[PDB]
């Protein structure tokens, strides 16, 4: 490398740089970290299949986000703190995370409907038109 | 890689010819650590000195020679100068001058002067902060069996939380101990035993939680285990499931007296023998005298 | 409801981790080492004088 | 050295440097720094060595650090503002020249992998006093949230320094927060004792009725029998707590946040 | 100078052992010292004489995490065993540190006075919620780790328990009692009436004096709801009590 607008008495005029462009083996990452973080994010998807009466639904959904923030600390420790960009796994690990706290949302909900009474709330006309006929006939249920 | 001195101090030149050099030294040097008794372990380590150069036909070594004419045989220490360490007492530091045969062809014979540091761990800090919490945490093992066999009963869940909480404690002492495989410390054998006994505990809390919880819709009832714990352990459709009940409940008995037993005998015997691991009785003067 | 949410969130969980590793995977570098350089600077290409 | 033949000597030696520098705690994680290198002749006095100010080529008094942007390395979690230079005179004193480096903290890291959780954590606390006591699981919840809080707060200890001069407007939120799920439990705990009443436990005063069957839900939009009352009373008690710790928190968090961002650092070197 | 007189001012970074006192930690404060003399020359031979008391503060970049309360240097003259004909003169110049505890009691004490404080929160808890034990031993595992923490920033020196140290090997036990008496609490509620009959002083206790100061079954549950309500106050009041004696 010459820089053309160095002075010819400069040191940095000239440089022989010699490049490494060198791509990660991914095998090991792939099995030890990318795939039970993929199985322990999609568990979560088994809170909606779990009965509310089973009272366990909020402590799958956040053992989920305890075991991705867990992920996530140790991700942030393998690579540098550069606010260049989020890392691809890093990505996925924000993205798994709301997706968890939207089902701990959406759970609690749910429990909370599951639990009301005649005493406490008023069922309208127009929610079991909804919930009892119609959404459950397109579900399959 | 330090072989030598950490300051190249100046030598002071006796008339008669006497030379005497004193320079001072911070040495790192190679000590196995037997972790068996850990913490109330006691450590040999030990200082090896020779030339680096000469062979024992060139130079000889002997120790310096007290103004009462004794030798000094082991490491001096000066009540002007010693500072003791808070976590290692030191009991005996005796020296010895050894002598070897050279090469395979009968070669020069070699000298070194071999300083044994006994030094004893100072157990108070460890006692109270790891040794108390670790039994402390196991005595909640035991608890399990007094809690309820029917649902709200968190049998399981305190179980495997104590065991993740011993987990923890092996962690913390897995840090603090080299990964030496030569022995295994007592410590870490008594956590050991202690998540062995606890998984054993959750299996009795999940066979007390399936006996309690069955019904004759769907199970017949052995009458042995079941006239078992009804009179002989205690002597030692609601009926059917008041008596499935009680039979859970003189098995969680029954279970927590076993586990009691055999978790007091198992820590006693784990930790007596680090209770009897003195320092031994050794012919050699104290290293620091009285 | 909780079989509704897990008809829209599942899809949606599964569509976001296939675009994000398929985005990884198909990540490669360059056919050439600097971008706008016809030459490989390859052992196999040497480059006479 | 290159030495010209009017005597002139120039030296451009390298050095890797490790300076202290008076870590701005506050504003973490976007917070800016303001380190220094100070340059000094060790032993002649300013009767000796007077130091100076590089000029710039044009003779100029270009008194900044001199950056090569074509070829300076840059930093992927450190952006340079400023880069001033001063002499610095005399209070046998001797002179010194200080250069400045001006550092803004890029913090999008530290967003995602810090703020972004504990926030998350933070709303699902909020959640637990939506969660009905007959669930069971409002105890699990509250503690797992603070349990996690609190773990975050421990590893975030060690990323901000242990000088106590100040605490971190980030420590500070996480503080706040971890009172707030404390309360959380709290008043969990509060709300499952007033579920699980009865009248041959716990019988209901005219003042607990007046207020929490007629005030509170006629603000909230709330609307074995006395197992019931008090059951009602708990609903109506859970739904005013989840209100009131919307608000505390979400002012409270918003608040913290914003002072935190307000803190540019200056347009000015030297204010 | 032309008078002869020398002046040597050479820096030095010094790695000095230092006898930490943990006792008070982190509101502790530290006497370090360094002892500085000339190793080969006696004082009869080369004299060492402090410039001032004390150390020249004047340049000091103030620490912070520690103020130096005093500092002072004080020349001695000992006889060392190597050398009993000539006294050996060093100046020993030491520093009172004392700790800037806010870093310390923000990242330790506060998250340990809330668990402590939940401690007790539990004998308010009903049984009934079936989360009493979920909240005791999370509590048990939280204050585990805090007891990890500490441990980390501590000297293993068996001289001295620490009195935060101390605090948390109270709060441990503390919290162990609190586990056995909730479940001593809840196998009273579970407690079946027709193999256990309430005994007379129980009864007499519970149901009649404490509380002015199925039905069998409930009975024994009114029994463990006074008993929570006994227990919190003196839970509450003991973790305040403790905390206080401690601060
Ligand atoms: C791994 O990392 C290394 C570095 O660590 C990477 O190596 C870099 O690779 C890039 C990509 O090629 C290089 O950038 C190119 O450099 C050449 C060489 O220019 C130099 O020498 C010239 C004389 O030899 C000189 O004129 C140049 O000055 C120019 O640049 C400086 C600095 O910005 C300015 O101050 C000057 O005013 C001037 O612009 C310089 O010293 C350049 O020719 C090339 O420029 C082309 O591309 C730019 C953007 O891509 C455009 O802005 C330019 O106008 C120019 O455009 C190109 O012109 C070609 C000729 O007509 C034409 O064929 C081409 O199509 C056209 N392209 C476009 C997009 O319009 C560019 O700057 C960089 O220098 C390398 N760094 C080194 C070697 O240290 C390496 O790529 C990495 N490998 C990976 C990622 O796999
Ligand atoms: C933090 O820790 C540090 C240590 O790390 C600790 O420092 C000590 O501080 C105390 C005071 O706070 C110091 O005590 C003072 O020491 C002074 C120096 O004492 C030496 O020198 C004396 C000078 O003697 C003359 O004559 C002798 C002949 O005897 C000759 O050799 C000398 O040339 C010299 O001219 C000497 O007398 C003295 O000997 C004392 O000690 C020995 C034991 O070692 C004892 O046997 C003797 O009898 C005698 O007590 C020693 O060699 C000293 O001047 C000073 O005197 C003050 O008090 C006396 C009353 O005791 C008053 O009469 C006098 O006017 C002064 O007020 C005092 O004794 C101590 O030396 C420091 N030690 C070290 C190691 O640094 C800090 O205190 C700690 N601080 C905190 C807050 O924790
Ligand atoms: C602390 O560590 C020290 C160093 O390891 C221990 O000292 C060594 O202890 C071993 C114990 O087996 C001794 O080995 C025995 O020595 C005797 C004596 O023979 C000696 O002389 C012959 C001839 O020169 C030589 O061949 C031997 O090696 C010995 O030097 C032998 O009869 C035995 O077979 C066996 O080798 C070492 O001799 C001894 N060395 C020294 C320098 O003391 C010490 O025992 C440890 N102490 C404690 C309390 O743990
Ligand atoms: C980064 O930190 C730098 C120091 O580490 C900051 O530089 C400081 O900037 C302030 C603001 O200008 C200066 O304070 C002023 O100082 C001058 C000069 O003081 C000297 O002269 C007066 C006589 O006029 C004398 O009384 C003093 O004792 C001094 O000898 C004063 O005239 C002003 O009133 C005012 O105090 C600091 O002096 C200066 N310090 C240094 C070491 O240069 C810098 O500003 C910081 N940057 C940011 C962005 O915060
Ligand atoms: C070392 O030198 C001394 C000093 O010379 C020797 O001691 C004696 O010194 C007197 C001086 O008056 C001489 O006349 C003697 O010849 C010296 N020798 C003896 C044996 O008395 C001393 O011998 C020398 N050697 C040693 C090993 O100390
Ligand atoms: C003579 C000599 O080097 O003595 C060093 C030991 N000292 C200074 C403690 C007496």
């Amino acid at each position: 490398n010459v820089d053309p607008r160095a002075p010819l008495d400069s040191p940095s005029r000239q440089d022989i740089t010699f490049y490494l462009i060198i791509r990660r083996k991914p095998l090991f990452y792939i099995i030890n970290i990318l795939v039970p973080c993929v199985l322990i994010s999609f568990m979560v998807n088994l809170v909606f299949y779990l009965p509310a009466d089973s009272g366990e639904k909020t402590s799958v959904a956040i053992s989920v986000l305890l075991a991705q923030s867990v992920f996530l600390l140790l991700i942030s420790k393998r690579l540098p703190a550069t606010s260049m960009a989020i890392p691809l796994i890093g990505k996925f690990l924000l993205f798994g995370m709301v997706l968890v706290t939207m089902v701990v949302v959406i759970c609690v909900i749910v429990l909370n409907i599951h639990f009301r009474t005649p005493s406490t709330h008023v069922l309208s006309e127009g929610v079991k038109k909804l919930f009892l006929e119609t959404l459950p006939e397109l579900l399959h249920m | 890689g330090q072989f030598g001195v950490a300051y190249d101090a100046n030598v002071l030149v006796y008339e008669g010819g006497s030379v005497t050099w004193l320079p001072p030294a911070i040495y790192r040097s190679v000590c196995a650590v037997e972790v068996t008794y850990f913490p109330f372990d006691w450590q040999n380590c030990s200082l090896i000195f020779r030339s680096q150069t000469y062979n024992a036909e060139e130079v000889e070594f002997t120790f310096a020679v007290d103004n009462d004419g004794k030798t000094i045989n082991k490491i001096d220490i000066d009540t002007e100068a010693y500072t003791e360490n808070g976590e290692w007492a030191i009991d005996f530091c005796p020296g010895v001058i050894r002598r070897h045969h050279g090469g395979a062809t009968d070669g020069p014979g070699e000298t070194d002067v071999i300083y044994s540091l006994i030094i004893r761990r100072k157990p108070l800090f460890y006692v109270i902060n790891i040794i108390v919490p670790c039994v402390l945490i196991s005595g909640l093992v035991l608890l399990a069996y007094f809690l309820p066999a029917q649902a709200g009963g968190q049998k399981c869940t305190v179980s495997i939380n104590v065991l993740l909480a011993q987990t923890v404690f092996l962690f913390l002492i897995a840090q603090k101990i080299p990964e030496t495989s030569l022995s295994v410390p007592l410590l870490g054998r008594f956590l050991i035993f202690v998540m062995v006994v606890a998984t054993l505990i959750v299996m009795n809390c999940v066979i007390v939680l399936n006996v309690s919880q069955r019904t004759p819709t769907t199970h017949a009832m052995s009458p042995r285990l079941r006239h078992v714990l009804l009179e002989l352990l205690p002597r030692l459709t609601g009926e059917e499931v008041s008596d499935w009940v009680r039979m859970g409940n003189a098995l969680d008995n029954i279970c927590f007296w076993a586990a009691l037993v055999l978790f007091s005998v198992g820590s006693s015997l784990i930790f007596l023998g680090a209770y009897f691991n003195r320092v031994p009785d050794l012919p050699y003067a104290p290293c620091i005298q009285p | 409801v909780d079989r509704l949410c897990l008809f829209v969130v599942t899809p949606v969980m599964v569509v976001g981790t296939a675009w994000i590793f398929l985005q990884g995977v198909y990540n490669q570098p360059p056919p050439q080492p600097f971008p706008g350089d016809p030459y490989s600077y390859n052992v196999q290409d040497k480059r006479f004088i | 050295v290159v030495v010209s033949s009017d005597g002139s000597v120039r030296w451009q030696p390298p050095g890797i440097y490790r300076s202290s520098c008076s870590i701005q705690v506050t504003y973490f994680p976007f917070d800016w720094q303001n380190c220094t290198m100070v340059f000094s002749s060790y032993s002649y006095d300013s009767s000796e060595v007077s130091l100076q100010t590089g000029l710039g080529p044009d003779g100029q008094g270009h008194q900044e650090i001199h950056i090569h942007e074509g070829t300076f390395i840059e930093n992927g979690q450190w952006e340079i503002i400023h880069k001033p230079s001063r002499l610095i005179q005399p209070p046998g004193q001797r002179q010194e020249v200080i250069f400045y480096l001006i550092i803004r903290r890029k913090p999008l890291f530290y967003l995602v992998n810090v703020i972004a959780p504990c926030i998350l954590i933070t709303l699902l606390a909020i959640f637990v006093f939506y969660l009905p006591p007959d669930a069971g699981e409002k105890m699990g919840l509250s503690i797992f949230a603070l349990l996690t809080l609190t773990v975050f707060l421990l590893l975030l200890a060690d990323k901000v320094p242990e000088t106590s001069l100040s605490v971190p407007i980030i420590i500070k939120y996480l503080m706040f927060t971890m009172v707030l799920v404390t309360f959380s439990v709290i008043l969990s705990v509060v709300v499952l004792n007033l579920h699980h009443r009865s009248p041959h436990t716990h019988q209901m005063p005219l003042w607990v009725r007046q207020i929490f069957i007629h005030k509170l839900p006629l603000y909230l939009r709330l609307k074995d029998a006395l197992k019931e009352d008090w059951q009602f009373v708990a609903m109506v008690v859970d739904r005013l707590f989840l209100w009131t710790f919307i608000i505390f928190t979400s002012v409270g968090t918003l608040v913290i946040f914003l002072d935190a961002t307000y803190h540019l650092p200056p347009p000015d070197p030297f204010p | 100078q032309y008078t002869g007189h020398i002046t040597w001012t050479p820096p030095a970074i010094f790695k000095s052992y230092c006898e930490i006192i943990v006792t008070h930690f982190p509101f502790d404060e530290q006497n370090c010292s360094m002892k500085l003399g000339t190793w080969t020359y006696d004082g009869s031979v080369v004299a060492i004489n402090p410039e001032s008391d004390q150390p020249d503060l004047s340049n000091f970049m103030e620490s912070g995490e520690w103020v130096i309360k005093e500092s002072r240097g004080w020349k001695h003259s000992v006889t060392y065993s190597c050398c009993p004909d000539t006294p050996y003169l060093d100046i020993t110049y030491h520093f009172v540190m004392q700790r800037l505890p806010l870093y310390f009691i923000v990242n330790v004490i506060i998250p340990c006075l809330l668990f402590s404080f939940l401690t007790g929160l539990v004998f308010y808890l009903p049984t009934d919620s079936g989360e009493k034990m979920t909240l005791s031993i999370s509590v048990l595992l939280s204050l585990t780790v805090f007891l990890l923490v500490i441990v980390e920033l501590i000297p293993s020196t068996s001289s001295a328990v620490p009195l935060i140290g101390k605090y948390m090997l109270f709060t441990m036990v503390f919290v162990i009692a609190s586990i056995i008496i909730t479940v001593i609490v809840i196998n009273t509620h579970h407690r079946s009436p027709s193999t256990h009959v309430m005994p007379n002083w129980v009864r007499k206790v519970f149901i009649d004096t404490i509380p002015n100061i199925n039905n069998a079954a409930a009975e024994w549950k009114y029994v463990a709801m006074v008993m929570d309500h006994i227990l919190l106050g003196v839970f509450m009041l003991v973790c305040i009590i403790g905390t206080l004696a401690v601060f």
